[PDB]
């Protein structure tokens, strides 16, 4: 009826379509040979937003994972969840780009995308009538910064209409992982303003300072931190697979949170984070559900907004209360810190409720933050590409690969502007 | 042969569809399977040689998730499978969504269906269409079927309860583009208009009663409780009786002016009114205090120009006759100097019905006033001021052009409220 | 105490319109006390015309 | 015995992987299979009734993961002796099963 | 002088992380575990 269409790419995007994957499955009780042992039915009401069906009660997603070379994948498909993937669905090169964008953009990227093509039009058209894709990648690899920006730029031109969402992964800021990532980021962020619908930002440090801080660890996984970053990427779709009083999906988001076709730049949280020895000595209500959403520690951008105005904001609520002592709140923070919102909006605080609490759990809830706190996320990408491009740097890796430097400076004014667009509404 | 075919438009239409079905099959005497375990179920129920009593009612809406559970639970055998229309993908807090694109393969199901129901009425007396402008079916399609429902049938008596959104708080950002130009179509396309704001139904339900932290659906069993008084004398037997012709005969002085109000007047707890009595006169004095209505806005500000009683149960004509004589007494309260007499009363034998689950006690006497004012002044007034605050800078415009419409309704659609702006103190003087 | 103790709970997993709108008792359905008595016919105009 | 699908405040004592743990109730989060440590003959070995005192591998049937002892870390008790229990299954660089997932059921 | 307030800004960026990783938590662990 409504479907979803899910579109992953490399190591990023395969260590976290791993984990993604496993919370739904918790949520509407797959185990990992494809069936259903759950509970009751309202686990099996409207799971074909992202589960296909199959010989007897299997259900396989609806999954498009790529990388270009398959030691990422051998990985995956030996875990514990690997055997709940369609074998044709995975997609690998032979020799990948590795961290430089224009060699999986032309020479390997843009001659593999003509089988990632053929295996999203056997799929999308599977389909009723699909919502739209999400996609989860990197911009600072190889594999997904280059042609998951060439997938985003190519399959939005055969269907024009469905949603296309982006969990990317923009650099963080203070410690990085590779030199040459201002190249592979700021080359995908002109790629991305212009075909892409609304946009997310999960940043790493903005996770490390979450389970630091909230959580009290002291040995944070990547699978501790895809968690993080799975539990709001299903708490997103929840209104499309489970009722409410009020309702909503990822069509009615982006409706009241992009006023400007270059103005989709979120920064998410999540609600209930208590640490295992600091849980019970907290009483779950709706309060403080609020008081830690628009504190400045709990947001998934490694970006503080109180230099900046909250353009607009969002919410999604679980748990079988959201009906008058949310509306005491939402109504509290629109007058307390009454100068982070900006003058030119009746009000901005959107409303859902879902009534299915995550399991185990009690309530929820989830952000989505419209703001002008991302014009300083995109100023420290190039306060070091101008820092690196004046003297040539790095260049002969991508001049040989058929670009030129024109491209390369096409990329400064596209987005020096970007920042001097959103500049104003301060 | 006194039909009221009910229209339910949304997410506000199928919770408040759902609330407003549950009492009447109370108030009369209808099992949840259809059946029974004297005739009053001919406005609403329909009989065939089998003894079953199917209402004639649509429920209409864009997304499958609130209709697909209504046809999942309790009351599923009393609802035919045709009677709910549902869509495949939902307009998504949008006009242009639910009037021109996605409106048009809904508005023709729709009108073989109500064309089916009012040919099996013989004296079928007028539709009731009850929606929210704060979404997209609700005020998009809506005002799609008002469109193209007075092609059909003319003068046939159509009947508007609207939820209006809050001044204080609401739940999205661009609903006052749908709550704007939803009034530029139903102003010729609209009989007699009812308002609420559910944070006018919060406070009560919270003070007025113990029931504190509630639902929706403890704000939806109030508003069943309006619909129950209007049609009131339709069923059951009266002293004095009103009709659906009765309303906008005694509220509407003029087309351009169809906006009354609503109150209820007993709203007292299941324990607070078990030990305090509840006479004639102190159920109308309720009406009157301003912190007993169903909208937030004083009419303190403005001048009562025409009003409507209901009443229930333990009535006698004196005592009614008695309190009435106070209030137009008081100088808290005044008229407009061109309405003489300003009232219209009606009696019901009948008293309510008790919800079981819900927060009201075994009353004896009710009150459901529809008292029109000037205080709507100040409802158009800051749904303006906040759309000409965010219409300057054109904050959301570009989602309502590129979908089957133009730009230039926005811009007579404001243009149209600054003339009914106008009207309210010309006629308020 | 009823309010910390819990209730056995299978109703986390519950829809509103499943617990708010249940089944009602087969009893507690309203007598039409005051009503036009039925049996004999009403008033209707029989000629079809 | 019972052991969930692992969430972010659901997590074992020292390490912090799969816990296991023991609950009074029914469900199918209590339902374990037992199977063959050579990974080349379990297809052979999937119907072959089970031995008293051989080493096979627990696993669970909702997660698939499996139950581990982990000789590294120490839980004090009053009866002072020492071990830590959770579920993850442990592979090597010739990808198979460690030495630390064989259990024995012994009579 | 302009590099020294960007060299020192980037130091406390980097150092404050460190700082409030290891030699803030690793201490909690140690406390509680001493504790129990
Ligand atoms: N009093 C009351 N208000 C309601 C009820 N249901 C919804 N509302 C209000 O109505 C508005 C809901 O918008 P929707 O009805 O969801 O919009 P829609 O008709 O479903 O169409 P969409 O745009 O597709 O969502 C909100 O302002 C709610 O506060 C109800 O049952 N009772
Ligand atoms: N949050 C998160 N970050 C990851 C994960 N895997 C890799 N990264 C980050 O991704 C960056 C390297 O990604 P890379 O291997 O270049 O991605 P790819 O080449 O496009 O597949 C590093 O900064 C990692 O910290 C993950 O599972 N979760
Ligand atoms: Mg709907």
């Amino acid at each position: 009826m409504r479907e979803i269409v899910h579109l992953q790419a490399g190591q990023c995007g395969n260590q976290i379509g791993a984990k993604f994957w496993e919370v739904i499955s918790d949520e509407h009780g797959i185990d990992p040979t494809g069936t259903y042992h759950g509970d009751s039915d309202l686990q099996l009401e409207r799971i074909n937003v992202y589960y296909n069906e199959a010989t007897g009660g299997k259900y396989v997603p609806r999954a498009v994972l790529v990388d270009l070379e398959p030691g990422t994948m051998d990985s995956v498909r030996s875990g514990p969840f690997g055997q709940i993937f369609r074998p044709d669905n995975f997609v690998f090169g032979q020799s990948g780009a590795g961290n430089n964008w224009a060699k999986g953009h032309y020479t390997e990227g843009a001659e593999l995308v003509d089988s990632v093509l053929d295996v999203v039009r056997k799929e999308a058209e599977s389909c009723d009538c699909l919502q739209g894709f999400q996609l989860t990648h990197s911009l600072g690899g190889g594999t997904g910064s280059g042609m998951g920006t060439l997938l985003i730029s190519k399959i939005r031109e055969e269907y024009p209409d469905r949603i296309m969402n982006t969990f990317s992964v923009v650099p963080s800021p203070k410690v990085s992982d590779t030199v040459v990532e201002p190249y592979n980021a700021t080359l995908s962020v002109h790629q991305l303003v212009e075909n892409t619908d609304e946009t997310y930002c999960i940043d790493n440090e903005a996770l490390y300072d979450i389970c630091f801080r909230t959580l009290k660890l002291t040995t944070p996984t990547y699978g501790d931190l895809n968690h993080l970053v799975s539990a709001t990427m299903s708490g997103v779709t929840t209104c499309l697979r489970f009722p409410g009083q009020l309702n909503a999906d990822l069509r009615k988001l982006a409706v009241n949170m992009v006023p400007f076709p270059r103005l989709h730049f979120f920064m998410p949280g999540f609600a209930p984070l208590t640490s295992r020895g600091s849980q019970q000595y907290r009483a779950l209500t709706v309060p403080e559900l609020t008081q830690q959403m628009f504190d400045a520690k709990n947001m998934m951008a490694a970006c503080d907004p109180r230099h900046g105005r909250y353009l607009t904001v969002a919410a999604v609520f679980r748990g079988r209360m959201s009906m008058k002592e949310v509306d005491e709140q939402m109504l509290n923070v629109q007058n307390k810190n009454s100068s982070y919102f900006v003058e030119w909006i009746p009000n901005n605080v959107k409303t859902a409720v879902c009534d299915i609490p995550p399991r185990g759990l009690k309530m929820s809830a989830t952000f989505i933050g419209n703001s002008t706190a991302i014009q300083e996320l995109f100023k420290r990408i190039s306060e070091q590409f101008t820092a690196m491009f004046r003297r040539k740097a790095f260049l002969h890796w991508y001049t040989g690969e058929g670009m030129d430097e024109m491209e390369f400076t096409e990329a400064e004014s596209n987005m020096n502007d970007l920042v001097s667009e959103y500049q104003q509404y301060q | 042969m006194r039909e009221c075919i009910s229209v339910h438009v949304g997410q506000a239409g199928v919770q408040i569809g759902n609330a407003c079905w549950e009492l009447y099959c109370l108030e009369h005497g209808i099992q949840p399977d259809g059946q029974m375990p004297d005739d009053s179920f001919n406005t609403f129920f329909s009989e065939t040689g089998a003894g079953k009593h199917v209402p004639r009612a649509v429920f209409v809406d864009l997304e499958p998730t609130v209709i697909d559970e209504v046809r999942t639970g309790t009351y599923r055998q009393l609802f035919h499978p045709e009677q709910l229309i549902t869509g495949k993908e939902d307009a998504a807090n949008n006009y242009a969504r639910g009037h021109y694109t996605i409106g048009k393969e809904l508005i023709d199901l729709v009108l073989d269906r109500i064309r089916k129901l009012a040919d099996q009425c013989t004296g079928l007396q007028g539709f009731l269409i009850f929606h929210s402008f704060g979404g997209g079916t609700g005020s998009g399609f809506t005002s799609l079927l008002m469109e193209r429902l007075s092609v059909d049938y003319g003068k046939k008596s159509k009947l508007e309860f609207s939820i209006y959104p809050a001044p204080q708080v609401s739940t999205a950002v661009v609903e006052p583009y749908n709550s704007i130009l939803t009034t530029h179509t139903t102003l010729e396309h609209s009989d007699c208009a009812f308002m609420v704001d559910n944070e006018a139904i919060y406070d009560i339900c919270r003070r007025n009663l113990d029931i504190e932290r509630p639902t929706y659906t403890n704000l939806n069993r109030l508003i069943g409780q309006i619909v129950s008084s209007i049609t009131a004398s339709l069923r059951f037997d009266g002293a004095l009786n009103v009709d659906l012709t009765e309303f906008q005969t005694n509220l509407v002085p003029y087309p351009r002016i169809h906006f009354p109000l609503a109150t209820y007047a007993p709203v007292i707890s299941a324990e607070k009114a078990y030990h305090e009595q509840l006479s004639v006169a102190e159920i109308t004095n309720a009406c009157f205090e301003p912190a007993n209505q169903m909208v937030k806005c004083d009419p303190r500000h403005g001048k009562y120009m025409a009003c409507c009683l209901l009443y229930r149960g333990d009535v006698v004509p004196k005592d009614v006759n008695a309190a009435i004589a106070t209030i137009k007494t008081k100088r808290t309260i005044q008229f407009v100097d061109w309405c003489p007499t300003g009232f219209k009363v009606g009696i019901n034998y009948q008293p309510p019905t008790v919800v079981p689950g819900g927060d009201l006690a075994k009353v004896q006497r009710a009150v459901c006033m529809l008292s029109n004012t000037t205080a709507i002044a100040e409802a158009w007034a800051r749904l303006d001021h906040k759309f000409d605050l965010m219409y300057a800078k054109r904050a959301f415009v570009h989602w309502y052009v590129g979908e089957g419409m133009e730009e230039g309704e926005f811009s007579e659609a404001r243009e149209d409220m600054a003339a009914l702006e106008k009207d309210y103190e010309e006629v308020g003087m | 105490k009823q309010k910390w103790l819990p209730p056995p709970e299978a109703t986390l997993r519950e829809s509103i319109y499943t617990s708010s709108y249940p089944r009602p008792p087969a009893g507690a359905m309203s007598r039409r006390e005051h009503a036009i008595p039925v049996p004999p016919p009403r008033l209707q105009p029989v000629p079809h015309f | 015995l019972s052991s969930d699908h692992r969430t972010l405040l659901k997590s074992s004592k020292r390490s912090w992987l799969q816990e296991v743990f023991l609950t009074h109730e029914d469900s199918y989060l209590n339902c374990w299979q037992a199977a063959f440590p050579h990974p080349q003959l379990r297809l052979e070995y999937e119907g072959s009734p089970v031995p008293a005192n051989t080493k096979i591998l627990i696993t669970h049937c909702h997660t698939n993961r499996g139950l581990v002892a982990h000789r590294h870390l120490f839980l004090r008790t009053y009866f002072g002796q020492e071990a830590e229990v959770a579920a993850h299954t442990y592979l090597d660089s010739h990808r198979v099963e460690k030495p630390k997932n064989h259990w024995m059921l012994v009579t | 002088q302009k590099l020294v307030d960007i060299n020192y800004c980037k130091k406390l960026h980097v150092e404050a992380l460190q700082r409030l990783q290891n030699q803030t938590r690793d201490q909690m662990v140690q406390n509680e575990n001493d504790d129990r």
